[PDB]
């Protein structure tokens, strides 16, 4: 299946508490492998996934160059930006890049991205073409024109059809055990009674990774899909994921139907019956 | 295990000639290169930058990037004695160059009318001391060290006349010893132009 | 409105235990990335601090040696006791803020050499030789060459003069120096450079050609026990007129 | 392996 | 300039069983800004070894955030999750449902 390096930077401004605080922090599809936190003691990249560790030394030493250069870069971002929305020396603010490349089963490039965003809005973000520029407002005009005239997207195109591919897959050979497992959904069923003409019948989904899912419902050997409420997919802590999407329909004894579970490994589409 | 490696030289290549400098480095993350120039007491001068796989030409100069191999090349096409010079290849290993040692590149000029011959100068202050001067040779001329006792002899350096259009080489040698003409100055040689009235 | 980057002193002369102080200024961009670099003869720049607009990002720490950033566009480099270990040449960089192609332009360098003893130095005589009359019948060319000899260390920065004023073309200056005494380790050295003209431009007494021989040596106040002068940073000059026949 | 290049100050 | 309200969570790693070690988890997602108060309640009282993910974010820019802590449940003793953020207007509390 596809996979994806995606790396994360957020930055905020401390009025008069010192620098800004910067977290940078790098995954490989629903994996979290560095990190980088301004705060930490260590004041280096960290590894964040067994893998990674066995990259050495100069590796190391060159990624907590680079993030720092982006720490600082991002600093220097935070009073431009000031300076550009016409905002007082107090109040915090936020900064925020993000940039990764795709690849399909084939490992081939599928898309790369890299968008920045300031205050939680969208600033400028590279488009689906690695050439041109979507300029949010004005301000952003202003960065447009010498990121144009520095030919970034050009820097960027280089980087994100080429080496983060490389790179994508070296992790991903690297970090087979890990990476290129399949975790398939540990299924559940539960019901707590509340009056008997109107319980509830819960349908978990624990354990799985990758984090796609689909799971969905079909009644009466039919199917649909409005009213059912859903969670949003949330991390166990572990590595894996959880999901659920419980039963609103309850009539006294439920009548027939079944979860349609749908996840990358289980060989076939899983469902569960509800029977004591 | 060098970082970036580069053959020391020199190099000698034809005036006119394509000069190709090579460079192997070992950083996989090294996602842009840079090639200087470096004159004897000055500091590197920038001719070009890359970061991506292929050709880039900028007059005379051409970079070439092949990370597969992870290989840089520089070719200077149309070659001049200027051109001499010591080459660094550097790499950006994350935030910072990383250098290679440099190639030392000599490109010869070529001489078009030979007039090989070893002259006589005195000083101008009031004194018997003297020099010794072999130009108007050859680039075929290898001028030996005087290995042999006291006695100094310089390296060749290029001679260029910009209006009269015409290059030479030459070569000093001295000594202090009396009994010291130059007849004999320079080891080896071919059959120059010996004068004495 | 462009970039230049600029560093002082050009070259010193130290000796050992002194403190160190190296300077470098840059106009044209702010918030850039400064570098620090050292050069060994033969070998490529190696790098002793990189700081970014805010602070240092380099982790390496060279011994004796510290930087420090007073203000944007300066960057300072010093020791506060030279060991001889920090001969070199003190290359400056920037480059522009971030991860970018631009930038990544060095100063003129900063070259330094300390020593264990200051006796040794001395500057350089400087003579000038006349063309050779056979030479002149021959080519209707005329080679002035001028020697530059004992001096200690060797950087020396030679250039010829005509009716005063400087001549690049016709030049040719040895690009390094021999040793007077090869086998001596604090050897003495001399240089050689050549001037040529035509032989009626030489041959014209109306004219005026100086060598002159800017030597780096020693600071007024360095410490001094011998007879002769302090042997101090100078410019040491010979000339010669035109001479018809 | 973080991008090397193309990351300028807005 | 955003600021979004933040979507809370409370949930354990493994299927609770009174006796068994076990993970107390509030995730608490889409908001904005990034400073945020999270806690989590033992009947009442905070809890002092708690851990928290590396500060990341969506397609949308808001943040997620995971907040955690080793503990052993039993059915007499009631968990929750504190949060707190400029977006609420006072902080809000969720108990830890054992089955939800």
């Amino acid at each position: 299946g596809s996979h994806s390096m995606r790396y994360f930077f957020t930055s905020v401004s401390r009025p008069g508490r010192g620098e800004p605080r910067f977290i940078a922090v790098g995954y490989v599809d629903d994996t979290q492998f560095v990190r980088f936190d301004s705060d930490a003691a260590s004041q280096r990249m960290e590894p964040r996934a067994p893998w990674i560790e066995q990259e050495g030394p100069e590796y190391w030493d060159g990624e907590t160059r680079k993030v720092k250069a982006h720490s600082q870069t991002h600093r220097v971002d935070l009073g431009t930006l000031r300076g550009y929305y016409n905002q007082s020396e107090a109040g915090s603010h936020t900064v925020q890049r993000m940039y990764g490349c795709d690849v399909g089963s084939d490992w081939r490039f599928l898309r790369g991205y890299h968008q920045y965003a300031y205050d939680g809005k969208d600033y400028i973000a590279l488009k689906e073409d690695l050439r041109s520029w979507t300029a949010a407002d004005m301000a952003a005009q202003t960065t447009k024109h010498k990121w144009e005239a520095a030919h970034v997207a050009e820097q960027l195109r280089a980087y994100l059809e080429g080496t983060c591919v490389e790179w994508l897959r070296r992790y991903l050979e690297n970090g087979k055990e890990t990476l290129q497992r399949t975790d398939a959904p540990k299924t559940h069923m539960t019901h707590h009674a509340v009056s008997d003409h109107e319980a509830t019948l819960r349908c978990w989904a624990l354990s799985f990774y990758p984090a796609e899912i689909t799971l969905t419902w079909q009644r009466d050997g039919e199917d649909q899909t409005q009213d059912t409420e859903l969670v949003e997919t949330r991390p166990a802590g572990d590595g894996t994921f959880q999901k659920w999407a419980a039963v609103v329909v309850p009539s006294g004894q439920e009548q027939r139907y079944t979860c349609h579970v749908q996840h990358e490994g289980l060989p076939k589409p899983l469902t569960l019956r509800w029977e004591p | 295990q060098k970082e970036v490696e580069q053959n020391s030289g020199p190099l000698s290549v034809p005036e006119g000639a394509i000069a190709s400098l090579n460079c192997t480095y070992s950083f996989l993350g090294s996602q842009s290169f840079f090639w200087y120039r470096q004159y004897s007491g000055k500091s590197p001068e920038l001719i070009m930058f890359t970061y991506r796989e292929g050709d880039k030409e900028d007059g005379r100069f051409t970079a070439q990037l092949n990370k597969a191999s992870q290989h840089v090349s520089l070719l200077i096409r149309d070659s001049q004695p200027s051109d001499s010079a010591t080459y660094l290849c550097a790499v950006n290993d994350g935030g910072r160059l990383t250098f290679g040692d440099g190639t030392t590149l000599t490109v010869k000029p070529n001489i078009q009318n030979p007039d090989p011959a070893v002259y006589q100068l005195r000083d101008s202050k009031s004194s018997d001391k003297s020099v010794c001067l072999f130009t108007d040779f050859d680039s075929q001329t290898n001028v030996s060290q005087s290995k042999d006792s006291d006695v100094y002899i310089t390296d060749k350096c290029v001679l260029d006349m910009r209006s009269m259009d015409f290059k030479s080489n030459s070569a000093v040698a001295w000594s202090n010893k009396s009994d010291f003409a130059c007849a004999n100055a320079f080891n080896n040689s071919i059959i120059p132009e010996d004068t004495f009235f | 409105m462009s970039q230049t980057i600029h560093q002082w002193p050009a070259t010193l002369v130290q000796p050992v235990g002194s403190p160190l102080s190296l300077e470098c200024t840059v106009e044209g961009t702010s918030n850039p990335n400064l570098y620090w670099y050292r050069q060994a003869a033969g070998r490529g720049p190696q790098l002793l601090f990189y700081w970014g607009p805010f602070g240092q990002i380099s982790s390496e720490v060279p011994q004796n040696l510290s930087a420090s950033r007073p203000q944007d566009r300066q960057f300072i480099l010093s020791s506060k006791k030279l060991l001889l270990s920090d001969s070199g040449f003190y290359l400056c960089a920037w480059s522009e803020t971030g991860l970018g192609m631009g930038g990544w332009q060095f100063g003129e360098g900063s070259r330094l050499t300390v020593l264990e003893d200051l006796k040794n130095v001395f500057p350089p005589e400087v003579a000038v030789f006349e063309p050779s009359e056979a030479e002149i019948s021959h080519t209707q060319k005329a080679t002035l060459v001028c020697l530059a000899t004992g001096f200690y260390p060797d950087h020396v920065e030679l250039s010829w003069w005509v009716n005063g004023k400087e001549v690049h073309s016709g030049v040719c200056t040895d690009p390094q120096p021999l040793k007077e005494q090869p086998a001596l380790n604090d050897s003495r050295y001399a240089l050689s450079s050549r001037l040529r003209v035509s032989a009626t431009f030489w041959q014209d007494p109306r004219n005026h050609f100086r060598c002159q021989v800017q030597f780096y040596g020693l600071s007024e106040n360095d410490e001094w026990t011998q007879d002769r002068a302090k042997p101090v940073t100078q410019i040491v000059s010979a000339e010669a007129w035109g001479r018809a026949d | 392996e973080l991008a090397g290049i193309g990351a300028l100050t807005v | 300039m955003i600021q979004r309200t933040p979507k809370i969570q409370v949930y354990s790693r493994h299927p609770a069983e009174n006796g068994k070690s076990n993970f107390l988890n509030c995730y608490v997602s889409g908001f904005h800004p990034s400073d945020i108060e999270v806690d989590l309640l033992k009947n009442g009282e905070r809890i002092e070894k708690v851990e928290h993910s590396d500060l990341s974010f969506s397609k949308d820019w808001s943040f997620y955030l995971l907040y955690y802590t080793e503990f052993t449940p039993t059915e007499k003793d009631e968990y929750a999750c504190r949060v707190n953020h400029v977006t609420l207007s006072q902080p809000k509390i969720v108990k830890w449902d054992r089955d939800m």
